[PDB]
């Protein structure tokens, strides 16, 4: 069960008796769209501070571990330990994150992190693929919009930061209206709002920055061609649904229906999905996949990809989209009955890992948007009440004629012009 | 300059993007020029 | 593949004037050959249906 | 042929059945690996392809999985569909096809895909010399087929008699009933599955102290380590494969990797070093045997191994390790050594 | 076109039946050697169009012995053929010769086909 | 420079300029393959094409050779013109281009084709592991370039400049006058060469007894041992050299190869068994070792070698052996060992 | 290569006429295609010459 107090802090709690872990950790609703392009790259390089070498060693000599994760909505600081320690974690958290920041700011120390955080972003740049082009998918759909920031920062503003960008960025977002302090694993809530009340446990007083622009997506491409690559990696995707949208589960579900693809894995060439029909014979790609990614202002809903075929690109994105056009107008039932188990089976591992650091994470993110967390029983029946007109209906409107943001990287010489793909997301026989 | 920061567009942009009147507009003279080359046509 | 380029009739068609690469940057000079393709296929079209009474 | 389970209220459901049919337990190397891409091929009632379009619908998928000592059959699955699974899953333990031309289209591109992709990385190459050099003749027989020496189909065949019995053979089922199960479970195909020996040895195994090999790499270079472990000092190893890796040491920052597998009668501590400069390498892994040399305290790192062990126990059928508290010291004294990369610009056995 | 387990399921049935497999056995036996493909040494599977999916599959199952006779008799006729002779006598493909060796290959490949077209229209209640 | 030469009414001539720019003495793995392959090339006055035209019509041709120790400059061609081919050899010695664009076009695409011939045959392999494992930083330097240091335009240039000095230069002229060939000599360009150190040592190596390898090939097996040779005993291991492969012992079936390789200082001694099925090489392998550790007798094949030496002394510069006659016993102490193949079916240096 | 492999032109009567793989073991009936070819430009050339005369 999620229980939820409003007392002090918003306290959320999901208790598991079965579990031999437990997990505390404090959710902020400031994210890397929280940032501008001049400081770009803080809360990385906050997340570096709170993971340093003295800042973990002191943890781990207590018996704990220490994770940090940054995104677009929030950032997360975890203490896990064992069952028994469960209130350790929190003195933790209470005497260095929240309580003093002179310690962790000092120079030598900042100069270290800074150093390493530079040398991670620069390999990151130049020998990661995949996620870099969609980072750049995302730079391009939502440019000059807070969204389109990379969580990892820039190379050239992170040269310009200095402890005093970190300590107002800390003012500025590490407030108590903007907090959840989330518990997860073997702990009970009552037991946990009880060590809350017996601390101060007091961030700050409020009043965040609130933004002037709200995140706009715009059609557009960028290309960084590279010819000294052996394959090329291209990301396709148009807008999505929001958090907190009606139509959230139907995106997931026509997300689940296409799926993802590698081929040199002998399961998945049997798989129902009929797109493998007209890639499998000519071999026009490694692996693709599809996603339904939502954020709290707007989201994307398309396709990743890789091929060695640099011959054949345009028959592979002309026949995923062909596949996409196959929603709008003649989606059958059985394909709707096959993704509802599978999504099922796909949201069920997801929520019942067993892993608590997920689910203090979800947890977190959650109840800073909803306000409350859903059950996965009754996430099951909204997944059981979708029909083919739903998505009929979904489909019609999101992805029917309709503007796409691209990004390639490598040997992307075969990828035709914008207009050329652009036209695809329609029939034209219909 | 990073690569993520991009180039100014904002004297070839649109004020207000908006899908059903911007494809509308667009379809309305690619249907000017059937219309009158269906006539021609025939 | 996709038929437009699979077919044998279909893929003459789509080599000379669908996937051509052409350069980017020519301009209004180079549309004078096309004008010529145009004006031999008016002079033949013309030139049939006028030979139906021409002694 | 022994069950076990456990119950909970959670939506999704796990069966697992484990096979002891290890690469150390294969009669031609690779012979474990091929089976393995047999597994969940066509058999003789229902085609592979009959086998997507079914377990699909009802929400589960089927996996296979190879390592030093198992053969997994691991499925993944909505609750209620104990006993659709528990069948499909007997029968590819009993009467698997193995056409000929399965071995052809399949499972030797398939296999192939798997030694190509290991070659690529270099600690996977330092690690497969280690265990090479350690036990010769025991767990140290090839993960992956190559092809240097040749597997047929019908040594496939008879591997698959020999390991595919009814005294060979675990069923385990995570988050449902486990009495529902063994109705199933005595009713299927694998109550006639035919009872033999079982392939686990009690008796440990012969190590080697001293060896080297070298191996000449385009890429990084790896000065990588190798410690026998019995069976009473499980603990040690396990602690001191956390403090390293843990902000607690100096040496975290120089060493690339560290972990300690384990088996049902010991196991192997690994340690490793990489960078691209082979005169990097050459300086870390000297300061990392000499200081390893004199001594290092492990005590203030049990309570952070408990907690690393407690992650990893959710996963695994934990092997009880109340020993914990009694690790205090640690102190290097003998080690196998595998260089790869600039061998001429790395050090020798000698040197460190 | 039309398939071969179709043809065949009428042939196991006629050759168990005693009246039939009595009555036009003894009478197709008389139209295999009028045919004539014996003399110029061709098995009968050789005879067989091969330009389709479900051929090119089962000649890839088939042995390297069993392929490599098949491309010289193959050869053979072709080479007799264009000379307007026939092979000698003693050469000829016997009645016991004359076996189906390229018959469970395409039994095999079209019950494996039938079911992914069967499984591509499945309807679920 | 110390020039020798011999005469005779022979019609065709030769002249020989030899470099101690061995492989043991480069600066970087493959630096000796890369300058033998710009022998030869374009020079500042003429071209590499201009120098076949003429060399073809005066009835002769060049040859650059890499071994261990030596970068050989070898003409061959007709008795009178003397003179004209000394400047040409003078002028690589002395003024070569050294081009960016020869490295890339001509180089390196045939280095590449040395490297791939060696690596299918096994032979070739296994004696390289004996060199690498006996002198580890000696002779022991690879011989060929593969890539794994990387070698630059700049370290060929410098190793040219450090190896073609006037005292690191011998120049030898079968079938032709010595005096008149002194008169060109000393009028050439190599008159004008730099002087430097003589870069053979006459210190010898260092070795090690006891060493193994193994590599996995598909392909032939092959079980290869090594052993060192100083000075005093090179008498001793040449008549072995050729017991062995002679009729008069009983072991010839079985072995695949046999010789020995002489230095200034030394050499090695080396052993080949080859086979395809893998039983047979482990057979061979352990008989061959028994029967040398017990003893065999070289007297009845000291005639036979001194034929073999004096056909060998041809076309080498003929260190004395005088010792033939004083060879008597042979009996195996140490050795190193390199087993190439099927290594799981193949001995270990414990089991012979 | 050849120059008759290399033109443009001559690569087109190369593929088709010359190096174009035949079956061993067609016989007189496969002729007929080219007699067909024959007697199209009979009747063309017969007929452009007598088109001169012909109102
Ligand atoms: C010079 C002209 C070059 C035009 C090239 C072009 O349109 O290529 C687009 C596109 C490029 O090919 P592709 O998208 O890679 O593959 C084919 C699509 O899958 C094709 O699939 P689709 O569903 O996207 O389009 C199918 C198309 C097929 O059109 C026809 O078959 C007609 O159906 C129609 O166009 C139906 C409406 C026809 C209305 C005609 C009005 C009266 C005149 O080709 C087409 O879609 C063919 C359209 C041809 C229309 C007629 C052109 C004029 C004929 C004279
Ligand atoms: C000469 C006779 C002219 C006949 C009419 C030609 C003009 C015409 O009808 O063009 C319009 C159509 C559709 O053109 P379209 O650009 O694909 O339309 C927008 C796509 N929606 C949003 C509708 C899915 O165009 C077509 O469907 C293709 C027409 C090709 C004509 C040549
Ligand atoms: C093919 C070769 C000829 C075409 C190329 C040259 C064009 C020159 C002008 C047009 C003259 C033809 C004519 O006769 O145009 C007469 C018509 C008006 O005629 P009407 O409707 O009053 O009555 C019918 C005559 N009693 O004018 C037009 O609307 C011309 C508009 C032309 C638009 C072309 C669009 C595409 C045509 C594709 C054809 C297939
Ligand atoms: C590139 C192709 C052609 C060109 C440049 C061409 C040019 C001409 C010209 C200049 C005239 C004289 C026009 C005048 O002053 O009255 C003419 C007349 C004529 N052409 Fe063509 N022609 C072409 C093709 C054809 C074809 C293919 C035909 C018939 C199939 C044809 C039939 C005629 C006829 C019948 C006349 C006389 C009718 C008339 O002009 O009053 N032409 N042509
Ligand atoms: C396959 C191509 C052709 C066929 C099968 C064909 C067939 C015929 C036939 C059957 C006749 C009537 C013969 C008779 O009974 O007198 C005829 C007449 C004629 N054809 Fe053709 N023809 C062909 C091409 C041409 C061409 C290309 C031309 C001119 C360029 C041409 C010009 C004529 C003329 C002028 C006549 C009338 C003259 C005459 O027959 O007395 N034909 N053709
Ligand atoms: C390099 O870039 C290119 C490019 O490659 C190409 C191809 C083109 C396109 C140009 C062409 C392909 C021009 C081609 C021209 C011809 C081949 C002329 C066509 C000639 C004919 C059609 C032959 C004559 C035959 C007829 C039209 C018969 C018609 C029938 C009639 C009148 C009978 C009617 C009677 C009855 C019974 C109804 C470009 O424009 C271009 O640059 C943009
Ligand atoms: C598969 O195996 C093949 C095969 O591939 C091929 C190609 C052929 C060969 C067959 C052909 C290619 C037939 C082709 C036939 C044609 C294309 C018809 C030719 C038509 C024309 C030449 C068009 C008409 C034009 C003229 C001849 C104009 C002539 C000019 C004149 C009369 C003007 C004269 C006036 C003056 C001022 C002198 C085979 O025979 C064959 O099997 C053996
Ligand atoms: C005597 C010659 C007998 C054969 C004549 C013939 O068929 O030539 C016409 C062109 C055939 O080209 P293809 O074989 O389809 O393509 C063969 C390909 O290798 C090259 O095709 P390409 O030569 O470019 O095609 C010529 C026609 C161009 O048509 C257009 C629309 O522009
Ligand atoms: C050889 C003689 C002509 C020379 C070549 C010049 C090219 C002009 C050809 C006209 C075709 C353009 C339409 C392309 C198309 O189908 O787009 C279709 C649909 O576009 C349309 O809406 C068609 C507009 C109708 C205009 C056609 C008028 C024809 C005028 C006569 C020209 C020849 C006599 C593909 O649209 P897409 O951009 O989404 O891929
Ligand atoms: C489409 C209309 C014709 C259909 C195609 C039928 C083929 C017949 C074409 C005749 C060409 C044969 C000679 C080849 C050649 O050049 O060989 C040359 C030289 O051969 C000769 O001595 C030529 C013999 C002269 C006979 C030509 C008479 C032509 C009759 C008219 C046929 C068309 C109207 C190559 O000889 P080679 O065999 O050494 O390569
Ligand atoms: C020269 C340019 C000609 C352009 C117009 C012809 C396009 C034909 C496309 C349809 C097609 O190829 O279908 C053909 C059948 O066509 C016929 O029966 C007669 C065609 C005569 C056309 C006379 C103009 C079927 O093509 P098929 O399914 O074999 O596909 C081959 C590659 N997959
Ligand atoms: C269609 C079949 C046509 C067959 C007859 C034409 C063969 C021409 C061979 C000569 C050639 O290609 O030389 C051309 C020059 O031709 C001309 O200037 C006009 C040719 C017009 C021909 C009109 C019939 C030179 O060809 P080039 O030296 O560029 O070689 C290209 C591949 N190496």
């Amino acid at each position: 069960e999620v229980t939820q107090l409003s007392n002090g802090i918003v306290v959320a709690t999901e208790h598991n008796p079965s579990a031999h872990t437990a997990s505390v950790g404090v959710v902020f609703g400031s994210g890397a769209a929280n940032e501008n392009p001049y400081n770009n790259g803080v809360s990385n390089l906050w997340k570096n501070i709170f993971l340093s070498k003295e800042n973990s060693a002191v943890a781990a000599k207590e018996g704990l571990a220490l994770s940090s994760n940054i995104s677009r909505d929030f950032q997360s600081y975890i203490v896990s330990s064992l069952p028994g320690s469960t209130d350790k974690s929190l003195d933790f958290l209470n005497q260095s994150f929240i309580q003093q920041k002179a310690n962790l700011l000092s120079s030598s120390n900042f100069e270290a992190t800074k150093k390493s955080v530079l040398k991670q972003v620069q390999d990151f740049e130049e020998n990661d693929h995949p996620n870099r082009v969609l980072e750049h998918l995302h730079s391009t759909a939502f440019q000059n919009t807070p969204l389109s920031l990379p969580t990892r920062g820039t190379l050239e503003s992170l040269e310009n930061l200095v402890v005093a960008d970190l300590e107002s960025f800390a003012n500025n977002h590490f407030l108590n209206s903007n907090a959840v302090v989330v518990g997860t694993g073997n702990i009970k809530h009552e037991d946990l709002v009880n060590s809350i009340e017996s601390k101060n446990l007091s961030l700050q007083t409020g009043t965040k920055p609130v933004l002037k622009k709200k995140a706009a997506f715009l059609g557009s491409e960028v290309r960084l061609r590279d010819d000294t690559l052996p394959k090329a990696w291209i990301s396709l995707a148009v807008e999505g649904e929001p958090v907190n949208s009606p139509n959230y589960f139907v995106a997931k579900l026509a997300a689940q229906i296409f799926g993802s693809y590698n081929a040199f894995e002998p399961a998945s060439r049997l798989q129902g999905i009929k797109l493998l029909d007209n890639i499998q014979e000519y071999q026009l790609c490694d692996n693709f996949n599809h996603f339904s990614l939502s954020y709290k202002d707007s989201g994307l809903w398309g396709f990743s990809t890789a091929t060695r075929n640099v011959t054949m690109i345009d028959d592979l994105i002309h026949f995923t989209l062909k596949q996409w056009n196959r929603l709008t107008i003649s989606v059958t039932d059985t394909e709707v009955e096959r993704a509802k188990s599978l999504l099922k089976l796909q949201l069920g591992q997801l929520y019942e890992s067993g892993n608590p650091v997920n689910d203090a994470n979800l947890l977190g993110a959650e109840v800073l948007i909803k306000g409350s967390k859903l059950s996965l029983g009754e996430a099951f029946k909204k997944i059981d009440a979708i029909t083919v007109k739903d998505v009929k209906a979904w489909a019609g409107k999101r992805l029917w004629d309709q503007d796409i943001a691209i990004a390639g990287t490598g040997q992307i010489e075969g990828l035709l012009d914008y207009m050329r793909i652009r036209s695809d997301m329609s029939m034209m026989r219909w | 300059k990073s690569t993520y920061r991009t180039p100014n567009f904002d004297d070839v942009l649109k004020e207000n993007n908006d899908a059903d009147k911007g494809r509308s507009y667009a379809y309305f003279m690619v249907g000017a020029m059937g219309l009158l080359s269906s006539a021609g046509a025939k | 593949m996709a038929f437009r380029k699979s077919n044998v009739y279909l893929s003459l068609v789509n080599s000379y004037i669908i996937d051509s690469p052409q350069p980017s940057s020519i301009n209004y000079w180079w549309n004078m050959g096309s004008l010529l393709g145009l004006c031999l296929v008016i002079q033949i079209v013309t030139g049939i249906f006028m030979a139906m009474h021409y002694s | 042929l022994t069950v076990s389970a456990r119950d909970a209220p959670t939506k999704i459901s796990t069966l697992a059945v484990k096979v002891h049919g290890g690469s150390r337990y294969a009669t031609k190397d690779g012979v474990a690996h091929l089976l393995n891409r047999f597994n969940f091929q066509n058999t003789n009632t229902r085609s592979a392809l009959k086998l997507v379009r079914e377990s699909e619908l009802l929400g589960g998928t089927f996996k296979s999985t190879l390592d030093r000592e198992y053969i997994t059959l691991k499925a993944t699955f909505l609750k209620d569909d104990l006993p659709y699974y528990v069948n499909a899953l007997a029968d590819v333990l009993y009467k698997t096809a193995f056409k000929p031309h399965e071995l052809t289209e399949s499972v030797l591109p398939a296999a192939r895909y798997d030694y190509a992709v290991a070659e690529q990385c270099p600690v996977k190459s330092a690690e497969d010399q280690l265990y090479a050099i350690t036990f010769r003749k025991g767990l140290g027989n090839p993960l992956l087929y190559d092809g240097v020496e040749r597997v047929s189909l019908q040594d496939i065949k008879d591997f698959a008699d020999k390991v595919y019995t009814k005294e060979n053979l675990e069923v385990s089922g995570e988050n449902v009933v486990e009495a529902d199960l063994k109705r199933f479970v005595d009713e299927s195909l694998l109550s006639t599955l035919p009872a033999g020996k079982s392939l686990v040895s009690k008796s440990e195994p012969k190590f080697f102290l001293g060896e080297e090999n070298r191996v000449r790499f385009i890429g990084d270079s790896v000065a990588a380590i190798g410690i026998p472990v019995n069976k009473a000092s499980l603990a040690q190893y396990e602690v001191l494969a956390n403090y390293l890796t843990s902000a607690l040491s100096e040496l975290s920052g120089l060493i690339s990797s560290a972990k300690l597998d384990k088996f049902t009668d010991g196991g192997l501590f690994t340690l490793f070093v990489r960078d691209q400069d082979s005169a990097v390498v050459s300086s870390n892994i000297k300061k990392i045997v000499a200081d390893l040399k004199k001594g290092k305290d492990l005590s203030p790192a049990i309570n952070y191994t408990k907690l690393k062990n407690a992650v990893q126990n959710e996963s695994v059928s934990s092997p009880i390790e109340l020993n914990f508290d009694a690790v205090k010291d640690f102190k290097l004294g003998k080690f196998n050594y595998v260089a790869v990369g600039d061998v001429s610009n790395l050090p020798y056995l000698d040197e460190l | 076109p039309q398939s071969f387990t179709s043809i065949a399921r009428i042939g196991d049935y006629i050759l168990k039946s005693p009246v039939l497999s009595k009555l036009c056995v003894p009478v197709a036996n008389q139209f295999i050697n009028l045919a004539g493909y014996k003399k110029l040494g061709l098995k009968f599977d050789d005879l067989i169009a091969e330009e389709n999916p479900i051929m090119q599959t089962a000649l890839r199952r088939l042995p390297e012995d069993e392929s490599y006779a098949r491309a010289y008799r193959i050869i053979r006729a072709h080479q007799t053929e264009l000379t307007h002779h026939l092979l000698p006598r003693n050469e000829w493909i016997k009645a016991q010769e004359d076996v189906p060796y390229l018959l469970p290959y395409i039994l095999e490949a079209e019950a494996a086909a039938k079911e992914k077209d069967e499984l591509d229209n499945i309807e679920v209640s």
